[PDB]
């Protein structure tokens, strides 16, 4: 069943939806700024009314609705990368010439 | 973040409507309750410090009905927290009434 | 009393050990009524008022 | 500290000749009853450290 | 996952702040505000405050 | 005699007369200011006529 799902393909012919790879290291949430601001004044909220609306939809959602949202983005981004690849002639010969 | 109604099928249908379009917070709801109660109680000559204590860093003031489970007794969802009879309200508030 | 005042230090909460209520003159009350309010003042500090 | 590597001092303890011993001279009784304080199960005007 | 090649990591780096803010008076607010949940005179409420 | 005093009621229908709860931690009377003022004879009696 894995071979029928193309587990044998070349791992270089498998292109990310963006034509790029990535290694992101961005400093993130620790929670000391949120807890410090609570002790100073407990009468505020960090969650805005637009974030409470977005939070509500994730309560009221199923995998089917989320799958089509993201499998539609993957199509949209891959068509924008196909345009960029065609525009700039990105092929193994072109990338190797740059290297 | 809970659509609490006595009609169980209604709360399931209200999830997919513009009901979730407008939102508010318990913190903001409490801050309006303490601000109005403080001004009104002063106008009745009480001078309670439920608003002074809310503005101290070691004191916290919350609404009373928060410790209950709201997912349980949903048939009393739309019943207000007014506690005293419409005539014992007139007894205290100099003839004024809020409902009838 | 002087044994009590010797150990009357400040705690780690930036807090004194006890609450001091220094009596110079006594309000005019019967002695038995004065003893009864001392019982109350010893119990006002306890959790749930003793 | 004694010689801990190759029967000789480390990079950090070598050449420390020292000075005259420190004398902790409390100007108040606080340092005296904090050192002998037993913070296990008692209030004793200290932290609750299990 | 044979061809993924993308990684993401998050760093919990904390910095110092408040050049003058009197640490010992915040530690009083923290252990008094949270006294209704966590034991106020403990070495953890003093350490996290 | 306790069922007759509505000890059977849903405890979620009992409302405080303010509709709010409260957690008070207030810096309180210690008595060091008053005892200091007595020794200096500055303000020996702090109780006013009212």
């Amino acid at each position: 069943s894995m071979l029928r799902n193309w587990s044998w393909v070349n791992v270089h012919n498998v292109h990310s939806v963006t034509g790029t790879s990535e290694n992101v290291v961005l400093a993130g949430y620790v929670g000391l700024s949120r807890t410090h601001d609570y002790i100073m004044d407990t009468r505020s909220t960090p969650a805005t009314s637009q974030g409470r609306r977005l939070a509500a939809m994730f309560y009221y959602t199923n995998a089917d609705k989320m799958l089509s949202l993201t499998f539609g983005l993957a199509g949209q981004l891959r068509a924008a990368a196909d345009t960029t690849v065609a525009k700039f002639q990105i092929c193994p010969h072109t990338i190797a010439r740059a290297q | 973040g809970y659509i609490m109604t006595d009609n169980d099928p209604l709360s399931d249908e209200l999830k997919g409507t513009d009901f979730v379009t407008e939102q508010f917070s318990l913190a903001g709801l409490t801050n309006l309750y303490l601000g109005y109660f403080d001004g009104l109680a002063t106008r009745l000559g009480i001078y309670d410090l439920r608003y002074t204590y809310s503005e101290y860093a070691e004191c916290r003031v919350e609404l009373h009905g928060i410790q209950r489970n709201f997912l349980t007794d949903r048939l009393d969802a739309f019943v207000s927290y007014k506690c005293l009879h419409p005539i014992m309200f007139e007894y205290y508030m100099c003839g004024a009434n809020i409902s009838g | 009393m002087e044994t009590v005042m010797a150990g009357l230090q400040k705690t780690v909460m930036n807090e004194l050990n006890r609450v001091i209520v220094s009596i110079a003159d006594v309000p005019k009350l019967p002695a038995h009524r004065i003893r009864n309010l001392i019982a109350v003042l010893a119990a006002v500090s306890k959790p749930n008022l003793g | 500290f004694d010689a801990n590597r190759l029967e000789d001092h480390s990079c950090f303890t070598k050449g420390w000749l020292g000075f005259n011993d420190i004398l902790l001279f409390p100007l108040t009784v606080d340092l005296f009853d904090r050192v002998v304080a037993n913070e296990a199960g008692v209030n004793d005007a200290g932290f609750i450290v299990p | 996952g044979r061809a993924a090649r993308s990684t993401v990591r998050m760093e919990s780096r904390i910095q110092s702040f408040g050049e003058g803010k009197d640490v010992d008076n915040f530690m009083a607010k923290f252990h008094n505000q949270l006294s209704g949940v966590y034991e106020r005179r403990s070495e953890g409420v003093a350490n996290f405050g």
